[PDB]
């Protein structure tokens, strides 16, 4: 269902937004990855977030990539 | 529309700072829809703002780094703004990032080519918002990139006349460094140096005649001499004197206004400067017996209690010891050095009849009142 | 309670601007 795709989506960014600015960088990298593979192509979503994090969550997420 | 949701949705974004939730409303949308979303000028809180001068009012450089690279939004959209109390229409991101002081969100904004002198509906320049604010770093690094210092705004006021007024004595330095023009007058004729006067600023009145400025009167007929003096700042006073070689006419004026001033002003009431500055006034007019600078008196003002202005050192001395009477001596100076022109002397009248009132002699307080009325109308 | 637009305390501007 494409409506409750597009909200689990936008749950997940929220969550992981909330959660690594929190300082629960793991959970926020789930919850970052839950929505990255119910993205259709998160290739400038990949790329926004190699800036707007630090290295080690982004190496964190890529090791979170299957 | 349910587009006209997910624009308010990419708003709040954009407001509060979350970049992965605006990258994520954002995603793999098409050019028409991202300039639709990024274009929709919204309307929270009394300030209609498009997404891009929303995130760069409340600072949020990491979404105006999205915004700018990653898309392509038009740089010199405008917006309606709030500042304390303040409203703004016409202004851009730029000129909100310089208002609120955000570098970094300048810095962002002026690499990506804004125009770096985009006005308002006030005309107002960025660089003035950052004068206004007084950070020098903004105010730097605008100029550095080819900012106008020249632009003057709605009531033709400079950058260097709000930072002269604002207190901000390193941008004003600069600015004068950077071949700001000293002399610029407002719509009224005033300068920058007549604002350093009012407020007192004396390090600004030091550098300003240390750049050479010139005396002026205004529209208002007020050298900066005349505001230093009606504003009970006599630090001005003593260095405007002592640099310019004013006549004995103005200087006696300058004297006897800031001695009246003295007398009514909530802030700096001290009868004691009141008579010192008088009397050295009147001395210096009965300095030659046979060159005597009289002074032309106004008709006895019912309100003052039919009084007229000392004329001589015996009639000065006679109050010397009457407060109200030097009181009463202030507020007839005041009227006879100002009133003729365009200028509002009420308040120091209120003022004297609120007190009055205060330890209840209600006759003089109403009467007092009635005649700063009378010369409202 | 002045105009933020001109720093003239002798004009009389109708405050807002
Ligand atoms: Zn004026
Ligand atoms: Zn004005």
């Amino acid at each position: 269902d494409a409506e409750a795709v597009q909200k689990f989506f936008l749950e997940e960014i929220q969550l992981g937004e909330e959660l690594l600015a929190q300082g629960e960088y793991e959970k926020g990298v789930d919850h970052l990855t839950n929505a990255i593979a119910v993205c259709g192509q998160p290739q400038q979503l990949l790329q926004v977030l190699q800036q707007t994090l630090p290295p080690p969550v982004f190496q964190m997420l890529l090791t979170k990539l299957p | 529309s349910s587009m006209e949701g997910l624009a308010g949705y990419v708003y709040k974004a954009a407001s509060e700072g979350k970049v992965l939730t605006l990258a994520a409303l954002l995603l793999n949308r098409s050019e028409s829809d991202i300039r639709y979303l990024l274009g929709y000028v919204s309307q929270q809180g009394g300030q209609r703002s498009t997404p891009l001068i929303i995130a760069a009012r409340n600072g949020h450089a990491k979404v105006v780094r999205l915004l700018l690279e990653h898309y392509r939004v038009q740089t010199q959209q405008t917006g309606t703004v709030r500042f304390d109390g303040y409203v703004i229409d016409g202004a851009t991101a730029l000129w909100c990032a310089a208002g609120a002081g955000h570098f970094e969100v300048v810095k962002l904004l002026v690499s990506h080519g804004a125009n770096v002198n985009h006005t308002t509906v006030t005309n107002s320049t960025p660089l003035r918002a950052a004068c206004f604010d007084g950070r020098l770093d903004i105010v730097k690094y605008l100029v550095e990139n080819n900012a106008n210092i020249s632009i003057a705004n709605k009531y033709d006021n400079t950058c260097l006349m709000i930072a002269a007024y604002k207190g901000h004595t390193d941008v004003v330095r600069y600015l004068l460094e950077q071949r700001a023009d000293p002399n610029a007058k407002a719509h009224c004729g005033a300068t920058a140096l007549h604002f350093a006067a009012e407020a007192g600023h004396i390090d600004i009145v030091k550098e300003l005649i240390k750049w050479r400025a010139a005396i002026v009167v205004n529209g208002h007929g007020m050298t900066p001499l005349k505001v230093a003096a009606e504003s009970c700042k006599a630090d001005v006073v003593e260095l405007l004197l002592s640099h310019a070689d004013c006549d004995r006419r103005s200087r006696i004026e300058a004297l006897e206004l800031l001695g009246a001033s003295f007398a009514n002003d909530r802030e700096n009431y001290d009868i004691m400067k009141t008579y010192h500055y008088l009397y050295l006034a009147m001395l210096e007019r009965f300095q030659d017996g046979d060159n005597i600078l009289e002074k032309e008196v106004l008709p006895p003002i019912h309100a003052y209690g039919n009084r007229t202005e000392c004329r001589n050192p015996q009639e000065l001395e006679a109050i010397r010891q009457d407060r109200d009477a030097l009181h009463m001596e202030g507020l007839i100076v005041r009227e006879r050095i100002l009133g003729a022109d365009n200028i509002d002397v009420s308040h120091p009248i209120i003022y004297r009849g609120a007190v009055y009132a205060d330890n209840m002699e209600f006759e003089q307080c109403i009467k007092l009142w009635l005649h700063a009325l009378h010369l409202r109308q | 309670t002045r105009t933020p637009n001109c720093n003239c305390k002798y004009c009389s501007h109708p405050v807002l601007g």
